Protein backbone atom coordinates (compact mmCIF):
# COMPACT_ATOMS: atom_id res chain seq x y z
CA UNK A 1 0.00 0.00 0.00
CA UNK A 2 1.06 3.53 -0.83
CA UNK A 3 -0.24 6.65 0.70
CA UNK A 4 -1.72 8.97 -1.67
CA UNK A 5 -1.82 13.29 -0.17
CA UNK A 6 -5.00 14.91 -1.19
CA UNK A 7 -5.24 16.51 -4.13
CA UNK A 8 -2.44 14.63 -5.36
CA UNK A 9 -1.59 14.07 -8.65
CA UNK A 10 1.30 11.54 -9.32
CA UNK A 11 2.78 9.22 -6.90
CA UNK A 12 6.37 7.64 -7.30
CA UNK A 13 6.97 4.06 -6.09
CA UNK A 14 10.30 2.07 -6.08
CA UNK A 15 11.19 -1.49 -4.72
CA UNK A 16 14.72 -1.72 -4.57
CA UNK A 17 16.72 -4.09 -6.33
CA UNK A 18 15.75 -7.81 -6.01
CA UNK A 19 16.02 -11.04 -8.35
CA UNK A 20 12.42 -11.28 -10.18
CA UNK A 21 12.38 -14.83 -11.66
CA UNK A 22 9.07 -16.70 -11.82
CA UNK A 23 7.33 -13.02 -11.69
CA UNK A 24 3.72 -12.79 -13.47
CA UNK A 25 2.96 -9.30 -13.82
CA UNK A 26 1.41 -6.29 -11.66
CA UNK A 27 -2.04 -5.40 -10.92
CA UNK A 28 -3.60 -1.88 -8.88
CA UNK A 29 -6.41 -0.11 -7.94
CA UNK A 30 -6.94 3.05 -5.41
CA UNK A 31 -8.84 2.63 -2.05
CA UNK A 32 -10.12 5.53 0.40
CA UNK A 33 -8.01 5.49 3.03
CA UNK A 34 -10.18 6.28 5.77
CA UNK A 35 -12.14 3.09 4.39
CA UNK A 36 -8.98 0.86 4.70
CA UNK A 37 -8.53 -0.65 7.92
CA UNK A 38 -5.17 -1.40 9.46
CA UNK A 39 -4.61 -5.00 9.29
CA UNK A 40 -1.38 -6.06 11.22
CA UNK A 41 -1.87 -5.06 14.72
CA UNK A 42 -4.45 -6.05 16.94
CA UNK A 43 -7.20 -3.28 17.00
CA UNK A 44 -7.09 -0.12 15.66
CA UNK A 45 -8.86 2.37 17.18
CA UNK A 46 -8.42 5.13 13.85
CA UNK A 47 -10.99 2.55 11.73
CA UNK A 48 -14.12 5.12 12.18
CA UNK A 49 -16.01 4.03 9.54
CA UNK A 50 -18.14 1.00 8.75
CA UNK B 1 -4.68 23.99 7.21
CA UNK B 2 -7.85 22.05 7.40
CA UNK B 3 -6.25 19.72 10.33
CA UNK B 4 -4.66 17.91 7.59
CA UNK B 5 -4.52 14.28 9.31
CA UNK B 6 -1.64 12.65 7.17
CA UNK B 7 1.34 11.01 8.08
CA UNK B 8 3.82 13.69 9.59
CA UNK B 9 6.43 11.64 7.26
CA UNK B 10 5.78 8.93 4.57
CA UNK B 11 8.28 9.93 1.85
CA UNK B 12 11.63 8.46 2.37
CA UNK B 13 14.19 10.79 3.86
CA UNK B 14 18.43 11.06 3.19
CA UNK B 15 20.69 10.94 5.94
CA UNK B 16 22.41 14.51 6.42
CA UNK B 17 24.91 15.43 4.64
CA UNK B 18 27.64 16.56 6.93
CA UNK B 19 28.90 20.08 6.79
CA UNK B 20 28.30 23.31 7.54
CA UNK B 21 24.74 25.10 6.49
CA UNK B 22 22.45 22.21 5.63
CA UNK B 23 21.78 20.83 9.21
CA UNK B 24 19.26 23.63 9.94
CA UNK B 25 18.02 27.51 8.72
CA UNK B 26 18.79 29.58 12.07
CA UNK B 27 20.19 32.66 12.38
CA UNK B 28 23.61 31.84 12.73
CA UNK B 29 26.59 33.53 14.41
CA UNK B 30 30.07 34.36 13.85
CA UNK B 31 33.37 33.95 15.51
CA UNK B 32 33.59 36.45 17.39
CA UNK B 33 29.73 37.22 17.62
CA UNK B 34 29.00 38.71 14.71
CA UNK B 35 25.27 37.72 13.27
CA UNK B 36 25.41 35.54 10.34
CA UNK B 37 22.30 35.50 7.80
CA UNK B 38 20.13 31.98 7.72
CA UNK B 39 21.96 29.40 5.11
CA UNK B 40 18.68 29.66 2.25
CA UNK B 41 19.49 33.97 2.27
CA UNK B 42 20.36 35.29 -0.74
CA UNK B 43 22.94 37.29 0.30
CA UNK B 44 25.22 34.49 1.22
CA UNK B 45 25.34 33.23 -2.61
CA UNK B 46 28.38 35.60 -3.35
CA UNK B 47 31.31 35.67 -0.92
CA UNK B 48 32.47 38.77 1.46
CA UNK B 49 35.83 38.67 2.60
CA UNK B 50 35.06 42.48 4.35
CA UNK B 51 38.36 43.00 5.59
CA UNK B 52 37.60 46.24 6.86
CA UNK B 53 40.66 47.38 8.82
CA UNK B 54 42.80 49.27 5.84
CA UNK B 55 46.08 50.44 6.62
CA UNK B 56 46.46 53.00 8.95
CA UNK B 57 46.08 56.75 7.70
CA UNK B 58 49.44 57.18 6.43
CA UNK B 59 49.97 60.72 7.49
CA UNK B 60 53.53 60.10 8.47
CA UNK B 61 53.39 59.77 4.93
CA UNK B 62 52.60 63.01 3.90
CA UNK B 63 54.63 64.04 6.44
CA UNK B 64 57.23 62.74 5.26
CA UNK B 65 56.62 63.42 1.78
CA UNK B 66 56.59 67.04 2.92
CA UNK B 67 60.10 67.16 4.42
CA UNK C 1 53.11 61.13 -1.54
CA UNK C 2 49.37 60.38 -1.61
CA UNK C 3 49.36 57.81 0.63
CA UNK C 4 47.99 54.83 -1.37
CA UNK C 5 49.77 51.88 1.16
CA UNK C 6 49.65 48.47 1.21
CA UNK C 7 49.69 45.98 4.20
CA UNK C 8 50.47 42.02 3.59
CA UNK C 9 48.53 39.94 6.00
CA UNK C 10 49.66 36.57 5.42
CA UNK C 11 51.20 33.97 2.67
CA UNK C 12 51.29 30.08 2.20
CA UNK C 13 52.56 28.55 -0.68
CA UNK C 14 50.75 25.87 -2.81
CA UNK C 15 51.56 23.18 -4.74
CA UNK C 16 50.60 20.09 -7.30
CA UNK C 17 51.44 16.43 -7.81
CA UNK C 18 50.13 14.63 -10.15
CA UNK C 19 49.28 11.09 -8.64
CA UNK C 20 51.60 8.83 -10.44
CA UNK C 21 51.49 5.14 -9.63
CA UNK C 22 54.37 4.16 -7.34
CA UNK C 23 56.09 1.80 -9.63
CA UNK C 24 56.34 4.72 -12.26
CA UNK C 25 57.23 7.64 -9.59
CA UNK C 26 59.72 5.42 -8.36
CA UNK C 27 61.55 4.52 -12.15
CA UNK C 28 61.05 8.15 -13.52
CA UNK C 29 63.07 9.18 -9.98
CA UNK C 30 65.90 6.69 -10.87
CA UNK C 31 65.44 7.99 -14.27
CA UNK C 32 66.10 11.23 -13.40
CA UNK C 33 68.53 11.12 -11.22
CA UNK C 34 71.41 9.69 -13.72
CA UNK C 35 73.90 11.67 -14.51
CA UNK C 36 73.18 12.02 -18.20
CA UNK C 37 69.47 12.73 -17.89
CA UNK C 38 69.84 16.13 -16.61
CA UNK C 39 67.50 19.22 -17.00
CA UNK C 40 68.73 22.45 -18.83
CA UNK C 41 67.13 25.82 -19.16
CA UNK C 42 67.60 29.18 -21.04
CA UNK C 43 66.41 32.26 -20.55
CA UNK C 44 63.54 33.19 -22.97
CA UNK C 45 65.69 37.03 -23.71
CA UNK C 46 68.64 35.44 -22.74
CA UNK C 47 70.71 38.74 -22.72
CA UNK C 48 73.01 40.88 -20.60
CA UNK C 49 71.00 44.28 -20.00
CA UNK C 50 73.28 47.51 -19.57
CA UNK D 1 49.19 32.26 -2.46
CA UNK D 2 49.25 36.44 -1.03
CA UNK D 3 46.08 37.82 0.80
CA UNK D 4 46.12 41.18 2.98
CA UNK D 5 44.96 44.60 2.51
CA UNK D 6 45.51 47.51 -0.03
CA UNK D 7 44.70 51.04 0.41
CA UNK D 8 44.72 53.10 -2.88
CA UNK D 9 44.50 56.78 -1.22
CA UNK D 10 42.51 59.48 -2.48
CA UNK D 11 43.25 59.70 -5.73
CA UNK D 12 42.03 56.46 -6.90
CA UNK D 13 38.93 57.05 -9.20
CA UNK D 14 38.34 55.04 -12.11
CA UNK D 15 35.61 56.35 -13.41
CA UNK D 16 35.00 59.44 -16.08
CA UNK D 17 33.02 62.20 -15.47
CA UNK D 18 30.95 62.72 -11.94
CA UNK D 19 28.54 60.31 -9.98
CA UNK D 20 26.27 63.06 -9.00
CA UNK D 21 23.69 65.22 -11.11
CA UNK D 22 25.71 64.41 -14.23
CA UNK D 23 23.07 65.53 -16.22
CA UNK D 24 23.04 69.41 -14.40
CA UNK D 25 24.17 71.89 -15.94
CA UNK D 26 27.98 72.61 -15.23
CA UNK D 27 27.04 76.49 -14.49
CA UNK D 28 24.03 75.65 -12.76
CA UNK D 29 24.12 76.82 -8.37
CA UNK D 30 22.18 74.66 -6.08
CA UNK D 31 19.37 76.76 -4.45
CA UNK D 32 21.66 79.11 -1.58
CA UNK D 33 21.39 81.90 0.21
CA UNK D 34 23.77 84.68 1.00
CA UNK D 35 24.94 87.70 2.46
CA UNK D 36 25.08 90.77 0.58
CA UNK D 37 25.51 94.28 2.51
CA UNK D 38 23.51 97.36 0.41
CA UNK D 39 22.32 100.65 1.50
CA UNK D 40 19.06 102.66 -0.47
Amino acid sequence: LYPIPANATNVPISIPSRNWAAFRGWAFTRLKTKETPSLGSGYDPYYTYS
Amino acid sequence: NSFDGSIVSSYLTTRMPPWAGVRQNVMGSSIDGRPVLPANSTTLTYETVSGTPLETAASAAASAAAA
Amino acid sequence: VDGASIKFDSICLYATFFPMAHNTASTLEAMLRNDTNDQSFNDYLSAANM
Amino acid sequence: DIRGVLDRGPTFKPYSGTAYNALAPKGAPNPCEWDEAATA
